[PDB]
């Protein structure tokens, strides 16, 4: 999803 | 990904069933969220993943859809549901983009439209402001100056319903005095639906 | 559980401004975080994202190369450095947390700050000019009149009618920031058409910043 990939721990 | 919300505003009464639609310019699977926003406050998340209800959000709110077509339904509107509702996509490789919102507002007085020429007082200052006033009624407003369609020189604003429920919308066309003296017919046209009304005046009359 | 933004205010075009957001009540270092902005006349516009550990950042094209997003997971702060500010960056700026999720994809925005306003204007303080929006003789069950309150800075002005005596039918619009960097708004009222010769109408505009009060009598034309 690149920028939209999971940005969390 | 452009998000389209139609209509931009919608009258309803407490108790009505309300359905809001959101179209996405490409498939976004289910990566769609709905927010509610009231004046002066931050948006609040209602629905995520197009149909999952956020924690603590009441059950009259529900969402459906996949692909390019989504809806938010309020089964029976309550008094604290008058607000602006935004949809937003968070699809893979698509960053984040919002619809322009659907403002759900409380029904009703009589619709009216007025147009005000610049005052001679402001004319002294070398600027002319032409004001078109809309009451209890909402478009989507086009300005015509001797049938010449105007762009980029008009600004719009709207008031908020408060304790009754009357509201107004204003369009202000801003011109130099020189340009104002160079024309005769000034018209404000606003279209609701199948319908347009055009208030005008002749300069110097 | 909250996000509280700070640092907004009036900034000249070309200049720079740093916003900060203090997060509390949650495990901040485990969350991706965003900046989202809102003008009154456009809706919501996404600005930037930063990964939980600072290791990835992405920007909107309209701000790419001018804005920098960063985070301090020790003090639990998000920041936005905004360089080369333009008039069109005028907006409320919201600090925004992503809804937590597992698996490969991000999620919706589940927690928002109250927002901090940044006004990009090269203007100095200046009281308004008030111009009549004169009634005539007319359609809609009523007549209409108003005051045009133009070219002031900063916010706010307050508008009353007949020194507060006339309240019903009164609609005062939000201010709009013109391209000139100055604000303007209108206050209108719908009145019975027969009273045009009898009840005199006066709008009162008080502009606290410039210590200016304007009273304008609005009467019809001929």
């Amino acid at each position: 999803a690149n920028p939209n990939a999971n940005p969390n721990a | 990904v452009q998000m389209t919300q139609s209509p931009s505003t919608l009258s309803a009464s407490v108790g009505d069933r309300v359905t809001l639609t959101c179209r996405a310019s490409q498939s976004i699977s289910s990566w769609l969220a709905w927010y509610q926003q009231k004046p002066g406050k931050a948006p609040k998340l209602l629905i995520y993943d197009a149909s999952s209800l956020e924690s603590g959000v009441p059950s009259r709110f529900s969402g459906s859809g996949s692909g390019t077509e989504f809806t938010l339904t309020i089964s029976s509107l309550q008094p604290d549901d008058f607000a602006t509702y935004y949809c937003q996509q968070y699809n893979s490789y698509s960053f984040w983009t919002f619809g322009q919102g659907t403002k759900v507002e409380i029904k009703r007085a009589a619709p009216s439209v007025f147009i005000f020429p610049p005052s001679d007082e402001q004319l002294k200052s070398g600027t002319a402001s032409v004001v078109c006033l809309l009451n209890n009624f909402y478009p989507r407003v086009q300005w015509k100056v001797d049938n010449a369609l105007q762009s980029g020189n008009s600004q719009e604003s709207v008031t908020e319903q408060d304790s009754d429920s009357t509201y107004s919308l204003s369009s202000t066309l801003t011109l130099s005095k020189a340009d104002y003296e160079k024309h005769k017919v000034y018209a404000c046209e606003v279209t609701h639906q199948g319908s347009p009304v055009t208030k005008s005046f002749n300069r110097g009359e | 559980v909250q996000l509280v933004e700070s640092g907004g205010g009036v900034v000249q075009p070309g200049r720079s401004l740093r916003l900060s957001c203090a997060a509390s009540g949650f495990a901040f270092n485990t969350y991706g975080m965003h900046w989202v902005r809102q003008t009154p006349g456009k809706g919501l516009e996404w600005v930037a994202i930063i990964w939980y550990d600072g290791s990835q950042k992405y920007y909107a094209d309209s701000v790419q190369g001018r804005f920098i997003i960063s985070r301090d997971n020790h003090k639990n702060t998000l920041s936005l450095q905004m360089n080369g500010l333009r008039a069109e960056d005028t907006a409320v700026y919201f600090c925004v947390r992503v809804r937590f999720s597992v698996g490969p994809h991000g999620s919706a925005f589940d927690l928002w700050g109250q927002g901090t306003m940044v006004i990009v204007s090269s203007a100095s303080t200046k009281g308004p000019s008030v111009f009549p929006l004169a009634p005539s003789s007319t359609s809609g069950g009523t007549a209409a009149l108003g005051c045009l309150v133009k070219d002031y800075f900063p916010e706010p002005v307050t508008v009353s009618w007949n020194s507060g005596a006339l309240t019903s039918g009164v609609h005062t619009f939000p201010a709009v920031l013109q391209s000139s960097g100055l604000y303007s708004l209108s206050s209108v009222v719908t009145v019975p058409s027969s009273s045009l010769g009898t009840q005199t109408y006066i709008c009162n505009v008080n502009h606290k910043p410039s210590n200016t009060k304007v009273d304008k009598k609005v009467e019809p034309k001929s």
